């Protein structure tokens, strides 16, 4: 998976040489990022009910035809709302995993690749997740070099979705 | 390749759920721990040429069948390649130690190894002598305590030596 | 020239993508060190012509043979001294280069790029160089992470040589 | 491509000379300068989608002959590479403020592009029209106080909004 | 452009041979269908104007919130619904192309080439195109071949939206 | 791969012998058929969108397992994988149903399609179940009575139906 | 074999779409020439050997030297007459075989494909076959399209053979 | 490459206008006169090998500086080259005649070729008295009365004519 | 590859030793005699066509069912063929024949041929059949003692022979 | 192995044609050589042991220094002398063995390929060998084209090494 | 053109290496057969009427119908005489060219590139060279190695032509 | 490319007749002095490493500014460049010299070298220079009267003398 070390690492072994001091000096600057990079994920991951739940309620009003159209792809009835609701855990869940890692690599391989397909197979609109994601960002109650980090990796997630 | 924090990731992804408070903490205790380790790596990349080199010597001094005519390094194209080997095999161990899981050197080094020395003829038992003795001076190096800041270092020693065993026990 | 912020540039440019994470850690990494890699830059600039002149003196004494054979690669004459003092402080600058740089690639461009054929074509031997790096690198008087750097692009450079 | 370390070291080498001390406080400045050419480049990159998108709908609505039947972007085809040469050309000032020298956006980006355009037939006053409306869009997002340490980004702006201009200059 | 003879040419000329007797079967069965092709075409065209229309109010009666939404990519005012009805007859009059083409080679270089990108960049959803082609296809008032030919493209183009 | 003509005049030159009177009766028949044959090819084609969707949405709502957390599809990359091979599945099918003869869809799709599969780790059974919901889907969408001409089409929505069970008997 | 659907059918395999109306066109085109070939077909198969006794006929006629000199490639002897109607049979079977098929399939497959070489090894006169197919063409007693087909399909053997 | 119903529709799409009634007409026009374009290119098709080694052998006989020791087509290869360029032209302009357009003419064989010519050596009006035998040789094929509906093929033949004519003066 | 000059060489290199003189003997005599096996591997050169030839024709005499429709070599195609690997046969037996040992023939054509034959329903008695025959007429046309200097040449028609049996063999 | 003989055979097979005159040529002038090269690899063979006793003593007399200096790659103790010793009689073997088969063969492959890698990585110097190959050369007492075989090679050594 | 000297200068240049021994003795055998190719050559061309005229007249007996068959390829007029001595002249020419040259290279240049297109295209028979050519092998009137090169050259026409 | 025996018959077979007895003449005598075209080609192999490493040290001590800092071979790498392109150049000396005419050398190695030194920036004077010092170099180790035949060899030093000066001249 695409981590800042086995970047180094694949850049290193496809010219086959030795770590050199810019690998070095990379994995050193990953080390001190990593601080604020578990704080935010330890603050995510602390009330990842209550902003799921929220990022839900701001999609039905922002969107208010989606709890009353009847189709498959809304949420008009239960199964819509529990398929929502997993959808928004899901985008939160792999958001904790890339600011653990320490990049964008979870984030490219268990949600972006192959995404437009999937909405476009399945009648889905980006517009929903980017209203739940810009919810999230706002309401996630953090300050400094964590919030940076968590707005960064939410803003990567907006800007594949847009 | 995975290292800690990719394979912690997965396991999580696997299971569907959010990281724990004690996986936090074994990898803000992995973090912590990160200049020791990059003081390791620097030390045996500057120090691999000699480390090869005086491995090969010995080597070829315990063994002298390999270097006698009709032996399989008896010729310059031959020593030529066991060097290289040798310098990949302790480059992939330098991979390893910095990504800290052995997935990189079991994928791309020791993956089908044995096989192909066997079809090719190259005695297994005289490389992990070789792989032995690197691994002893590449041990001996990072232990030095001259011209460093004193520190625990045995977790990281340890590991090193078992990457290096792993290598040997894979190539035999 | 191979500097880390470049590295990282072509890194992003042969994907075709924007600027990720991990090419800031890297940067930012860079940034941490650059305050050692300026300090062993400044001590070994200051005493150039003295480390020059030892190292020199160093590989007369270890080989007395190349101040008494007759030939063209020796120094036996004052044209040869001259050639090896030159040659060393040409090492000694492009070490100076690579510490300010950030990374190897000035010692890879300036210096080790067809070094073999040019020791092979003119005759001369790397045990010389050598000597007069494993000098350098006794005597340039620094401590900790300048010191360390130091070392670091020197023993890079004697693993280019051996 | 070369920055401001390499361009230094690359100058120094053709008057061979060691780095006098004036240079190398220079280069300090430099380095001490960092986070904020950090945050410049994040907050440009973040910002990159809704840069090109308005830029774009603000240049259509200002030059209404390009979309019209028979216009050079009047198609899917043919919008679809307009906004591909806008992000282009975005990712490019993003790289060259990375790096803080011109270098790479007039080598890869910048060479040869206006001969490309006018065999093409692409009209350069309207891509120099949509660059300066993405420069003023990446201005102001840049500097915006919100959320961040107050400090001073004059000199910082000042480049970037030179590398824009050079940009539209160059492909106009 | 992607035509039926253009496509056999080019076929034949990839190989370097002459045409064959496959060519001009091929050939002759496009003639044989270029009858319904006219039909269908002048029957398209003569109603242009009622079926771009309808198809807009069809569009506006099964997504209200298009014109309600305060938006840049809704029809809540004046130049949103100008960009709807043209948009509708872009894609009417593309059809017409294809048909009288012979092939969906207007479709494809004209409409198809590049749609999903200007989709996602402008906030477009191609729900409104597919129930307007849906409107156009069940209110184009043809019958037989002619009705046949129009309906094969007008799935064409639904299909490459859904 | 071979349609019936190619088929009769493979057998024919095999055994080195001009047609006779039954085979040039039997491709005639053949040849009067094939306005229904083009009719069933078009509306296949036509609707394959939303028979790939509802397959599959009916898939998985019948097995539950395949969309959980650990999954074999659960990613959206795997996702469309599936999806792909659904689609690549049908169009193989379409192939032959215009062609008249199995020998396309036995060769480039169902030849050794088995032993993927069971090398990735993909659940063949799921994957019989969807081509059966798919050609339950396209069998419905064929035989719809209304805007053409009424006939009979019983042999070959049998053939239509065979092609889809030895599919789905060769991935199971 | 290539034939017209088979052709379709790989021209839309190596791009990895559905079939076109273009392909439907191809094979609808194909079906309405299928009357006037299978015409011909059976016109050629009924009397079979009438026309290769009459074309071995005028080739010995027309090339008496055939006939007289002794060489292992001439028809001095019983063995070789054998060999010319066994020849003239194959001709004639291979043709009626792409009459029936549609195409220069069965042509280019079973006939074409190597003849140059083996009519250099054995000393073979490709003078010869193109006398007997012209003599075919002359006598195979047909009127319209099928005529059309037959001497289309004999003017293709006759150009690979020149 | 554009033929006639390609050449409408991009220049009403170029407009951005429905097709009127006129263009209709002519293009069902076009459309009803498709069976003499398809005999005209069969015959050519069929009588290719003879027309091109005639009309190779009348330009040898009336130039006999070509075929001397020392002439452009003294060898083997150079007169199978010159065999195979005049086959090439005949083969581009029956595609012209079955597009009912010249683009591909112009586009696939006649761009550049005069350069080329001048480049290699080789004169060009020789080639344009072959082109101009094999258009008379081709034109006298075309309108053979004898097994063939009665009809008028005038339009068809100066059509053709005038393919051959701008080859002809395309590489002189 | 390895002729006997390379053979001599890399034996005495694996043991690891100078030449003796009884090898430098073998090696002189070896080299005495090479006029002959000049003239032998010229005589087959120059002969190879009438030999194929006259092969294939005796082996489709002799064996009737490979060219009845249905056989082996019942096309243009397949017999063109079978032609060739007949040539290509008796060309690497004349390599060996001038490189005076059987490696490149064993390394480069016999190698793996059975199996290839095998899977593709080439039946192996025949091709031994022909190469026999082969043998035949060549052995026959190397010792024609018209225009040529009087000597014996039993050593090297054993030798030819020999490398034929071996390849018929291996065929087989 | 690169012979002459193995060389025309593999130019022959490139092209997949059979052997030609100028392979021929080529390997009669193998064999009128041939004489020489046998003369002059029996003159080398017989007094091995002299030569190499020579070679060796002339290089530590030259370089009086490898005699004398503490090192693991020095010929100041009896180790370093056999390896010496070695090093010259492999060199000889193998100029024999080029000798016999007529070719640059066995030097290219047993010798030269690999050797800069060697004399880097266990610190030799090329001028020690160049120094024995002269002496050899000098002091090898032939005459004549065996003397010019003998020289051409050892020349084609001395060139390999410097 | 194909020479030996040319084919051993492009194989040593394709690696970029200077000539080594194998070179120089294909060289040598190339000069010591050069002493039977002029004899050849000189033979060939003093009589190179007389056996134009022979080898004329020898494919006239032996294929009496080309002298009597009303056709453009046939030599039943002076036209078609004078084109087949042309081309027996041709021929011999060539040959000479062949033999003056050491190689194959002005026969496969020349003549063979294109002869079997030409044969087919125009309908001439290699039979009727293949008479010609061997009256020339068997009325030459040399002895030795002259003879052995010239048998040598025509047989390698002849096989190019069977 | 071509030597005297190519460039002859090229001539011959452009005017279309046979050689005459003064071109076979002249044919004989090149044969004739074919030893000493060998010897000077094998001595000027032999000798080709001393020759480049002396006319490059005499080139930079002759002229001082090309070694020194900002100079065209000042680095390790286009020193090394500096020395292939002379080795090469003698290389294609030693080519000329065997095939006894400077097609070889004018056509791949001089052809369009002027122009890429001028758009490298290097100074063809100085090449021209060092070529002069190789061409002295090589024409006093051909003269060489030491172990070897004595003999007339003036026309071949006077040939190899001009082969260098027209390499200095097309460099230049
Ligand atoms: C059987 C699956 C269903 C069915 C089909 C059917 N159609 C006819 C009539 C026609 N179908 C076509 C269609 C095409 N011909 C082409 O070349 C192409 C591609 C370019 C197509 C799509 C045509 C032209 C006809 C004839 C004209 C007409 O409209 O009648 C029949 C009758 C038998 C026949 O062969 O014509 C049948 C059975 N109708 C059903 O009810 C079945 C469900």
């Amino acid at each position: 998976m695409k981590t800042p070390i086995t970047e180094a690492i694949a850049a290193a072994d496809t010219q086959g040489r030795f770590l050199s001091n810019t690998e070095l000096q990379a994995v050193n600057g990953r080390f001190e990022r990593a601080a604020a990079s578990m704080e935010a994920a330890r603050a995510l991951t602390n009330n990842a009910q209550q902003l799921i739940d929220g990022a839900a309620n701001a999609v039905y009003q922002k969107f208010p035809y989606t709890t009353q159209m009847q189709g498959a792809n809304f949420a008009s009835d239960s199964r819509g709302k529990s398929k929502c609701a997993r959808d928004i855990g899901y985008y939160l869940r792999i958001i904790t995993y890339s600011l653990v890692a320490g990049g964008t690599g979870p984030l490219d391989e268990y949600l972006i690749a192959g995404l437009d397909e999937i909405n476009r197979t399945f009648d889905l609109s980006p517009s929903w997740y980017v209203e739940a994601l810009k919810y999230i960002k706002a309401n996630h109650g953090l300050s400094g070099q964590a919030a940076n980090e968590a707005n960064t990796y939410i803003d990567y997630a907006i800007n594949a979705l847009s | 390749m995975l290292d800690a924090f990719a394979k912690v990731v997965s396991q999580a992804d696997t299971k569907g759920e959010f990281l724990s408070s004690a996986q936090l903490d074994a990898l803000s205790n992995v973090v912590k721990d990160g200049s020791k380790r990059l003081d390791a790596v620097n030390r045996m990349t500057s120090n691999a040429s000699t480390i090869v080199a005086n491995a090969a010597r010995s080597l070829f001094e315990e063994q002298p069948q390999l270097i006698q005519p009709g032996g399989n390094a008896y010729t310059n194209r031959r020593m030529a390649a066991c060097l290289r080997d040798m310098e990949i095999i302790l480059r992939y161990v330098t991979y390893a130690t910095l990504a800290g899981d052995s997935s990189v050197l079991d994928d791309r080094c020791l993956n089908g190894l044995r096989e192909t020395y066997q079809a090719l003829g190259v005695p297994g038992g005289s490389v992990a002598a070789g792989v032995a003795k690197m691994k002893d001076a590449a041990i001996a190096i990072v232990n030095d305590p001259n011209g460093i800041t004193k520190g625990d270092c045995s977790a990281l020693v340890s590991e090193i030596a078992s990457y290096f065993d792993r290598a040997a026990a894979a190539v035999a």
